């Protein structure tokens, strides 16, 4: 009484709806302080 | 060297024949390795065996 868990669980079952269904999101979050670049553009190269 | 963070290794082997001091010559150094890491280096240590 008055002392819950401070985590609950997901109740994922494959007969919810869509709302109620695990989606996997990823955040790719870009930082660019004075130091050099190390993650660059590709630069798809043509032929000579 | 340390150029904006930039680090920078340059180095050169050569066969000598001396045990008393530096053999006088002139050798060139190529360039090595670069690695931008950007870390503020002010002191250095060596490590033997």
């Amino acid at each position: 009484f008055n002392c819950y868990f401070p985590l609950q669980s997901y109740g994922f079952q494959p007969t919810n709806g869509v709302g109620y269904q695990p989606y996997r999101v990823v955040v790719l979050s870009f930082e660019l302080l004075h130091a050099p670049a190390t993650v660059c553009g590709p630069k798809k190269s043509t032929n000579l | 060297k340390n150029i904006d963070g930039y680090f920078k290794i340059y180095s050169k082997h050569t066969p000598i024949n001396l045990v008393r001091d530096l053999p006088q010559g002139f050798s060139a150094l190529e360039p090595l390795v670069d690695l931008p890491i950007g870390i503020n280096i002010t002191r250095f240590q060596t490590l033997l065996a």
